[PDB]
DNA sequence: TCAGAAGCAGTAGAGCATGCATATATGCATGCTCTACTGCTTCTGACGATATCG
DNA sequence: CGATATCG
């Protein structure tokens, strides 16, 4: 808590702090002694990534310490793994000269220990262990990289293996997995560049599926995840003439479809057009038949919602600046702005601009 | 009651005159007896429970060694499990020099208050961090009226006793040999929770317990504990609760410790493999199985093999009934094991459970099912045999009531038997042997055998930490002693000889 | 929730409406109602060790409180170690030491606190002055003038 | 100890008729015969085995010259079982249009046994018969063939597709009923009178049916080898005293083969280093060598060091290769739940000397007629740990023997306290719910009086069942072997069916089943399956 | 040949924490660690018979 | 029969 309050603050005793937790984590053998042990080693790493204090903490000899003691056939518990292999993750992205030499090693354990937690036929699954080398991918990944540009079978497999994390095939009460594969597909959705081109239908239903869940924390993770997707599909389709016959005319009719949906709150609506917007930007597919449509639609929706349903609007007011903003990113896309709606509109920004206190 | 309670015992040994000073024709002293009887105990309970509590307290001695710093109170051991420098450490008391080891280190002769020692006692029954089963104290002495002359410290000494009994504290009294003669009906007839009903008379020797005591019965005691919670299932709907124990299991020594021989400490082992050639390690998701058969070579995964060997899910299956009749004796594969319900995963096994028995122990049927105890384990035939209670001893229940489950081998378990020629024998010779036979008879109880390789690893042991070169050679129980069964049968041996072996002949 | 650690400044040894981990020591408990933020450690397997080796440590309470605890079947076991006190009626408190035969007295008063059945005040007289422990109380403005105990 | 056998299997067109409902005769002799190579070549016992097939479009035998044994094809000859073999049997086995007979099979097969079995030693010679009966054949070969079989001492065994709904090996009548045909019924007369003039009467009983010989391990009877004996002497007292030899009748059947690690890239062992490092429980974890390690145990949360050598001089002596009976008691003094060990013994008499086997006969009729037992005193050899036991008698028709089981010491015997059931006031069962169970089991009965004399005849003899982890294993490896990249196949329906009682009893069962279920309440409190990975990310 | 010894994996039984929403109370459910015990698999070595040499 | 070295 207190490396949290004062990050940068301690800069002589971070490496006796390191030396303790390594104390503590190698002599000591209870796990309630133990998670807090490597939990500070991680924020120590977390807080010191571009300081010059990575070259006393000797982050090869911890890498080959913790490697070590995972080539062990004494197995410890479940908690500690996930924190081990969030460590080793994190060892790659803080401090990758050191790495150079033992990430292709280590994205093997990753892989094997991914698979075997997923494609068990004899045991049930282990999701500490899940969330672990979820997050220690994520952490690995974002130095050594792995495209299908330049190596097919691991950046198709690290993709299955996020297919299935954020996969509701059976539906659980924790969250844990299914946020780190989220979190793991939004920070390098780059790298799967046909992977994402093929199942885009299930990854955009999946994506809508998780955007709407009531976590917060899930729900965060959806929408980067889901914004990433979009970007990579939109300039994927933009930028070759063999994605649009399908694609394109595929994503143009989801967002039409969401916007003219009658029961869609402002999140679906704002994902739409921020799609939209991303598609037809690059693509140069923009008509004002239907820009003109959406446009109409959501005044429409919004004169409906606030001016005209004057009532015990609790919620209203908590989402009218979205509706605010997707109005003004359709109406900056059309030219020919129908004067009809102009009133509406400015008498909608004035009673926005009345509803302030209230925030 | 709960299974991880453990039992807590506190010696209360008086250190008075009278407990140095008894010896009429120079035996045994008190004191002496006392720190034999306590060094009997540990080294009887070092082995058989190790996880016990014991604790050594002498009282009515000059210095003083307490939380509270009570007088005259000296608490040499505090409540902790049994080791090897506590008998020691009692050792240093032991011998007739002993005595004025004790005397120049903690003294002797001084008054006390029997209220102090009690609430010295509950002290150290109240600073144990674990959950006690059984709290018991006893209290070596010689003194049949200790408070004399005082009896406002006699009614403190009984309130105080009250109490503890209140708590929840066996106190029960071992009395030691009296010169004049030990009456508890005095003093301790008000302070200790039950009465033996035969000291109504005075004593004149040692109490009858201290004989038992003293013979260390060294076995390892384990504590009741399911081995799984299976469910019996009648059908793939109506399933029921049980619990498998295991009432024979085979004893086995303690597996050894690596040290450093230096310090004497254990060491930290850590298996590990990696590549030969390139020397990485190697993970266990970088590994395959093989099994080469002549040229080929199968490759398997790691959870493959898992596979190979799961049918169904752990439980019982219920299979038909069979009658015990068929039920061979010859057909032994592994040791029975017991079945009990449980009450605790379903509601309404238990009564089922015992309708069951019934109707199979009034038809002596015994009900064949699929026993599979573990995940992905190969599943086995048993026969639910059913078994009555029996209640014997004054009411003390000897045998369980439930069903004795019990191991069927299959096909392949069965060895075959070469081929031989019955060769009989005439009637003389078969009631010769019969006589012979009812000579040499005798009553068979389970438990008149002892193991004595493990009995043997005890003595080597104990030798070993109290560093004693002497150690005790455990007799074999197990031998036939030939030097007493020839003296019994007499002059049958040769006279069947004769009768059924050739003139010459060579066993 | 209760942020309460169980133990006033000004009298240590007794510990208020938190059983868990430093009032294993306490010589008297105080429960000032009966909802589930204010009985952490109440049912604890150390706490249910220690009331079986001791005789003169209790738990005080309000008669409702007694009645809603010995109700569930999990308390039942602090049916014989449970003092319930009158309101508005001032009793001394005798703060024995379970080891050494070391006493110390103190006075207790239980006030309505009108949150829910069971629910008081607790006021202590001793050598460290007076202090007032109002767990989840409720009360207008304008009351606090009409308590009779408090002036 | 090796041991020859020729498979004689009949192609013809005849067992080729898909019955509607059960599998053809020619897919059930396939199953037998494949389930017995694989068990011969898995084993890895020095065999060597010969497959005859005859009935098919081809011909090729040693005696085919001159327009005799038409339709015959010696497939293997006498050699060393292998996956070839295995691929066989497996694929390239098709049925054949002309149907031979089995009478010129066994012809073939008489030589290839006595000109392949030259220069080898087989102390034992069988051939096995995989027929439908159905086809014609002469009946004058018949006395030649049985002075060859007796001048060779040659064992044979026939296997048809019906005994003397339908599931393949499901402990149930094999043979449809009015299914069989006329020529079927000759043959039948044939092959007992055939089987009768062999051995004698028990003759007729090595025929089996193909689904009762895949649960009752009938093909092995003939060629498994006999167990080591253990010579002792059986002591009363200081000098009588009986030479015994002793046999192991029942162990645990464990497999033989252990499972190689592998590096996963190369399949080679050698490429595999598995190292063992000690090291002090410190910050620094300074590494140990290995001979700077002494022995130590733990003696009340201490640690006594123990070295080998010191436990060695100091280790309990004893007179290996002793067996002393201890003395006598009621057999109704010492139940059999008190057994503990792994191996049953059968005690039988010595070698050939005939004094020690009437002693021991005369021993066994004694402890019979006063029903005691004998108490003995048993230890392997110099190092095995003495132990004892029971030795009760065991009296058959066909010789005599001492059944030996270990009896468990007093560290061994653990009083455990339960509760009661009979005095159980919350859980006594009502008459009703008595007598619901008294249906049920009256139901779900296994056994059965038949031949008018009211003998028991259990219809589950679970007792010559074969292990079913062994052929699941067998046919596993079969399959990848054969199928190097493919998942492991489902176990097959034979073997699921062979590990289940007879439908009747279920369907008889089915009415007191949803009796029990009524009045019997059972409630579960929560049920959590434990799921595969596999099942929750497919 | 096979008994016995390591070595490893699974579970019972207790115990504890946290996650629960706009509630300040949830008590309630759920999921994890720990430890001693049992069982299976792999490995080893002594040993006794019986083969062979004198 | 010695008694030595296998071989399981
Ligand atoms: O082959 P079965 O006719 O079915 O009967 C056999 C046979 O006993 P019988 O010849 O007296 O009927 C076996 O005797 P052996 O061949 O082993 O000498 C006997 O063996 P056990 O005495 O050891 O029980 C047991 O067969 P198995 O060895 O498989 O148990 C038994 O079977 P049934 O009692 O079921 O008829
Ligand atoms: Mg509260
Ligand atoms: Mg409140």
């Amino acid at each position: 808590i207190f490396l949290e309050k004062m990050g940068q603050k301690i800069a002589p005793y971070s490496v006796e702090i390191k030396n303790t937790c390594t104390s503590v984590y190698t002599k000591d053998r209870a796990a309630k002694c133990k998670i807090p042990a490597l939990d500070l080693l991680i924020k120590l790493l977390q807080t010191f990534r571009s300081s010059r204090l990575m070259d006393e903490f000797k982050i090869g000899e911890l890498f080959s310490k913790f490697y070590g003691e995972l080539a062990l056939k004494k197995k410890i518990p479940d908690t500690v793994l996930e924190k081990v292999y969030e460590l080793l993750g994190l060892l790659g992205e803080v401090h990758p000269s050191e790495m150079i030499n033992n990430a292709e090693n280590l994205f093997r354990a990753f892989l094997g220990e991914l698979k075997t937690q997923m494609t068990s036929a004899v045991r049930e699954p282990k999701l500490p262990v899940l969330a672990g080398c979820l997050k220690g991918l994520s952490s690995l990944l974002c130095n050594f990289t792995k495209s299908m540009e330049e190596d097919p079978q691991t950046s198709r497999e690290i993709f299955n293996f996020v297919l299935k994390a954020i996969r509701p095939q059976i539906d659980l009460k924790r969250y844990a997995v299914p946020s780190a594969g989220l979190r793991l597909f939004a920070l390098h959705a780059s790298q799967f560049s046909t992977c994402l081109l093929d199942n885009y239908v299930s990854l955009f239903e999946v994506l809508l599926k998780w955007c709407a869940h009531t976590n917060v924390e899930l729900k965060k993770a959806a929408l980067s995840a889901l914004e990433s997707f979009l970007k990579q599909v939109s300039n994927m389709v933009a930028k070759n003439a063999e994605m649009h016959k399908n694609k394109l005319q595929y994503f143009m009719e989801q967002f039409y479809g969401i916007i003219r949906n009658v029961d869609s709150n402002n999140k679906e609506l704002s994902i739409a057009i921020r799609g939209y917007g991303l598609f037809a930007g690059p693509c140069k597919v923009i008509n004002a038949k239907d820009v003109d449509f959406m446009y109409v639609e959501l005044i429409q929706r919004c004169k409906q919602m606030f001016l005209t349903q004057t009532d015990t609007g609790d919620d209203r007011v908590y989402q009218m600046p979205s509706f605010l903003q997707s109005v003004a990113s359709v109406l900056l896309y059309l030219d020919t702005v129908p004067e009809v709606y102009t009133p509406v509109l400015e008498h909608l920004v004035v009673m926005q601009i009345d509803s302030f206190p209230q925030y | 009651y709960k299974y991880s309670g453990r039992d807590s015992l506190i010696f209360l040994v008086d250190a008075s005159k009278a407990m140095f000073e008894s010896q009429s024709e120079d035996e045994l002293t008190p004191f002496d007896m006392s720190i034999q009887c306590i060094q009997s105990v540990y080294i009887s309970k070092i082995i058989s429970s190790d996880r016990d509590l014991l604790a050594v307290v002498f009282y009515g001695t000059e210095k003083d060694k307490n939380s509270v710093n009570f007088k005259n109170i000296y608490v040499l051991q505090e409540l902790d499990n049994p080791g090897a420098k506590r008998i020691l450490e009692l050792d240093q008391f032991k011998g007739q020099q002993g005595q004025k080891r004790f005397q120049d280190m903690m003294g002797h002769g001084s008054d006390y208050s029997l209220s102090e020692v009690l609430w010295v006692c509950a002290n150290l029954f109240s600073d144990v961090q674990f959950k006690m089963s059984h709290k018991r104290i006893m209290l070596f002495t010689n003194e049949d009226n200790p408070h004399g002359n005082d009896s406002a410290k006699a009614s403190r000494a009984r309130t105080k006793a009250g109490d503890l009994r209140d708590t929840g504290i066996f106190l029960d009294l071992m009395h030691l040999k009296k010169p004049g003669g030990f009456d508890i009906s005095l003093f301790y007839r008000d302070i200790i929770s039950i009465a033996e009903d035969e000291d109504l008379r005075v004593h004149f020797e040692e109490s009858s317990k201290l004989e038992d005591l003293l013979r260390k019965v060294r076995a390892k005691e384990t504590r009741k504990r399911a081995l799984s919670r299976l469910k019996l299932k009648l059908n793939k709907d109506i399933v029921i609760s049980v619990g498998i124990y295991n009432l024979v299991q085979k004893a086995l020594k303690p597996p050894p410790i690596k040290l450093y021989r230096e310090t004497n400490e254990p060491v930290k082992t850590k298996t590990r493999t990696f590549n030969t050639s390139t020397g990485g390690l190697l993970l266990p998701s970088d590994t395959k199985r093989s099994q080469i058969y002549g040229s080929r070579q199968i490759i398997l995964e790691k959870e493959e093999t898992e596979e190979l060997k799961r049918f169904d899910d752990p439980g019982l299956m219920l299979m038909g009934f069979k009658p015990l009749v068929l039920l061979k004796k010859h057909h032994y594969l592994r040791p029975s094991l017991f079945v009990y319900p449980e009450e605790s995963l379903v509601i309404g096994s238990s009564t089922l459970f015992s309708a069951l028995l019934i109707k199979c122990l009034e038809k002596e049927v015994a009900a064949l099912c699929r026993y599979t105890p573990r995940r992905n384990i190969p599943p086995y035939f048993v026969a639910l045999v059913p078994q009555e209670e029996e209640l014997d001893d004054q009411k003390i229940q000897v045998t369980p009531p439930g069903f004795q489950l019990v191991f069927l081998p299959f096909a392949d378990d069965k060895r075959k038997m070469p081929f031989t020629e019955k060769i009989m024998a005439t009637p003389e010779q078969v009631g010769k042997m019969k006589a012979i036979v009812e000579k040499l008879r005798f009553t068979y109880r389970s438990d008149s055998f002892e193991n004595p390789v493990l009995q043997q690893h005890f003595r080597n042991l104990e030798a070993l930490a109290l560093d004693l070169m002497e150690p005790e050679q455990a007799v074999d129980l197990t031998l036939p002693k030939v030097e007493a069964m020839n003296k019994r049968l007499g002059s049958l041996v040769d006279e069947f000889k004769e009768l059924v072996y050739p003139p010459d002949y060579n066993p | 929730m209760s942020s309460f650690e169980g133990q006033m400044a000004e009298y240590p040894t007794i510990s208020i409406d938190r059983f868990d981990r430093e009032n294993l020591r306490a010589r008297a408990y105080f429960l000032s109602h009966c909802h589930k933020d204010h009985m952490k450690g109440l049912r604890a397997p150390t706490l249910k060790r220690r009331l079986e080796c001791s005789l003169k440590v209790y738990l005080y309470c309000s008669p409702v409180t007694k009645e809603l605890l010995l109700t569930s079947p999990k308390y039942r076991f602090w049916k014989k170690r449970i003092i319930s006190i009158e309101i508005e009626t001032p009793t001394q408190i005798s703060l024995v030491d379970e080891a050494s035969g070391e006493k110390e007295e103190i006075v207790v008063t239980l006030l309505p606190a009108g949150h829910c059945p069971g629910s008081v005040m607790f006021l202590f007289q001793g050598n460290n002055g007076t202090v007032l422990y109002t767990g989840d109380f409720r009360l207008a403005q304008g009351e606090a003038a009409r308590m009779e105990l408090l002036h | 100890n090796k041991a020859a056998v020729v498979l004689c299997m009949d192609v013809g067109f005849t067992m080729s008729n898909s019955i509607p409902g059960i599998e053809s005769p020619f897919e059930q002799a396939k199953k037998v015969i494949t389930m017995f190579v694989q068990r011969q070549v898995f084993a890895e016992n020095k065999d060597e085995i010969a497959l005859v097939l005859f009935g098919t479009d081809g011909t090729d035998n040693p005696l085919s010259g001159g327009d005799q044994y038409q339709n015959i094809t010696v497939h293997r000859h006498l050699m060393l079982p292998d996956f070839d073999l295995l691929e066989d049997i497996e694929s390239k086995i098709q049925p054949g249009s002309q149907q031979a007979d089995f009478l010129d099979a066994l012809i073939v097969s008489m030589d290839v046994i006595q000109h392949e079995t030259i220069g080898k030693k087989f102390e034992k010679r069988h051939i096995e018969i995989f027929t439908d009966l159905s086809s014609r054949f002469s009946k004058s070969q018949l006395d030649i063939i049985i002075h060859s079989l007796k001048k060779c001492d040659i064992s044979l065994q026939f296997f048809l597709p019906f005994s003397l709904p339908f599931r393949l090996g499901g402990h149930g009548p094999s043979f449809p009923l009015k299914g069989i045909t006329e020529q079927q019924k000759e043959g039948l007369e044939i092959v007992k009178m055939v089987m009768i003039s062999l051995e004698g009467e028990d003759g007729l009983d090595e025929i089996y049916s193909f689904s009762e010989s895949l649960r009752k391990l009938c093909v092995f009877k003939k060629i498994e080898r006999h167990s080591i004996h253990w010579p002792c002497r059986l002591t009363i007292g200081s000098n009588l005293s009986i030479r015994i030899a002793a046999y192991k009748s029942i162990l645990q059947e464990r497999v033989k083969k252990t499972w190689t690690v592998v590096d996963a890239k190369t399949l080679k062992k050698e490429d595999i280093q598995k190292e063992t490092v000690y090291c002090l429980n410190d910050d620094d974890e300074t590494e140990v060598l290995k001979e700077d390690i002494i022995q130590g145990f733990r003696y009340g949360s201490d640690i006594v060091p123990f070295s080998k050598v010191d436990e060695e001089q100091m280790k309990y002596k004893s007179e290996g290769k002793c067996f002393s009976v201890l003395g006598f008691c009621k057999s109704s003094q010492v139940q059999r739940r008190f057994f503990m060990g792994n191996q049953v013994l059968k005690v039988f008499a010595a070698r050939d000397d005939e004094a020690a086997a009437v002693a021991l006969s005369s021993l066994i009729h004694a402890l019979d007629d006063l029903d005691m037992v004998a108490i003995v005193r048993y230890a392997y050899d110099k190092r095995a740990n003495p132990q004892v036991g029971v030795a009760f008698p065991h009296i058959k028709h066909n010789y005599e023997c001492l059944v030996y089981v270990q009896l468990p010491f007093m560290e061994d015997l653990r009083q455990y306290m339960f509760s009661s059931l009979k005095n159980s006031k919350k859980y006594a069962p009502t008459e009703a719910q008595l007598n619901a169970v008294d249906a049920l089991i009256d139901s779900m009965s296994l056994a059965k009086k038949d031949e008018k004399t009211d003998t028991l005849e259990d219809l589950f003899p679970t007792t010559k069942i074969p292990n079913p982890r062994f052929q699941r294993l067998f046919q596993c490896l079969l399959h990848r072997a054969l199928h190097p990249r493919e998942p492991l196949p489902p176990i097959q329906q034979h073997i699921w069916n062979m590990l289940n009682p007879p439908a009747e009893v279920t369907t008889k069962s089915q009415i007191p089943l949803s009796k029990i279920k009524t009045l019997f309440p059972l409630i579960e409190a929560k049920k959590k399956d434990q799921v595969t990975a596999q099942e929750i990310f497919q």
